[PDB]
C-alpha cells in the first residue's frame, strides 16, 4: 500500500524462448511500475490534467470516478543485436524498453 | 513561480486535525501565485473535502 | 471484465467548486480509461515495447510480474476560459483533458 | 509489410484446441515478415505457452 514507485523487473529473454533469433543481450534490468495512485498526486508524479481530475473525482466520490493508475511516464531505449528475416544481423535501437519514471495516467 | 507540489509532498508524505489545517496554511501561503495551476484548485477543494469529513469542528 | 477500453466520464466544474474562477465551460466529457490488460494486446491498444514485455510476462507467470494497466494514451486539449491572478481574463488551451484513446501501460 | 495485430484481433475476439492451433496457423502464416516485431515473437511464445497448458495433445 505504498506510493506510485519504480520496482525492479528483470527480463531474460532465454526464459522467453527468444534465444533462437536475438543475439546480445541475452537480459536486462527493465523495471516496472506500481503503487497507489490517490489525493493529491506528488510532484515527481508529474501527471496529465485528466490525471489530476480524474484523481481529484475518484477521491470525492470513488463510486462515480475510479483512480487513475501508475504507469511508466518515461522511459529509455535500449540497443539488441538480432538475426531478421533475411538472414540479416541488425543493432537496433527499440524504444520505450526500461522504466525511467512512473506515474499516474 | 508555484509552488503547491512542495505542499503536494509536504502533507502527502507526513486522529486529530492538526494536520489538516497546516496543509491548509500551506496551500494559502501561495493564494495567488497558482491561480491557472490545475493542482492548485484541486489540492484546495481536496482540503476542502477532507475537512468535511473526520469532523474538524 | 472486458477489454482496456474508453468509458463516458462527465466532468462539472461547479461540482468541484471551480466556479469560483472558470468562467466557462462549466462541463465537459473526459472519458476514462477501464479494462483488462492480459495477453495477447489488441492493435488499437498500439502499447510500448515494455508494455508488450510486461504482458507476456504477467502472462507467463502472474507471480512474479504484474499485468499493465489500463491508460490513456491519446489525449486532446479543451479551451477553458477563467480569471487568473491579476485579475485579467485568460482564454487558454488546455493540454490533455479529453481521452481519445485507451491503452496499456 | 507484418501483420500480427490481425491475428491479435482474431483470435483475440474469438474447452478443445482447435482455435489455439488455429491462432498458430495465423501466426505462421506470417513466419518471416515479422521477424524483428516483438508482438510477434510474443504471440509465437504465447501460443506455445498456452499449448502446454490446456493439455492439447
Amino acid at each position: 500500500k505504498a506510493r506510485c514507485s519504480r520496482k525492479a523487473l528483470h527480463v531474460n529473454f532465454k526464459d522467453m524462448g527468444w534465444d533462437d533469433w536475438i543475439i546480445a543481450p541475452l537480459e536486462y534490468e527493465a523495471f516496472h511500475c506500481e503503487g497507489l495512485c490517490e489525493f493529491p498526486l506528488r510532484s515527481h508524479l508529474e501527471p496529465t490534467n485528466h490525471a489530476v481530475i480524474q484523481t481529484l473525482m475518484n477521491s470525492m466520490d470513488p463510486e462515480s470516478t475510479p483512480p487513475t493508475c501508475c504507469v511508466p511516464t518515461r522511459l529509455s531505449p535500449i540497443s539488441i543485436l538480432f538475426i531478421d528475416s533475411a538472414n540479416n544481423v541488425v543493432y537496433k535501437q527499440y524504444e520505450d524498453m526500461v522504466v525511467e519514471s512512473c506515474g499516474c495516467r | 513561480p508555484c509552488k503547491i507540489l512542495k505542499c503536494n509532498s509536504e502533507f502527502w508524505s507526513a486522529e486529530f486535525c492538526a494536520a489538516l489545517r497546516s496543509y491548509a496554511l500551506c496551500t494559502r501561503r501561495t493564494a495567488r501565485t497558482c491561480r491557472g495551476d490545475l493542482a492548485y484548485h484541486s489540492a484546495v477543494h481536496g482540503i476542502e473535502d477532507l475537512m468535511s469529513q473526520h469532523n474538524c469542528s
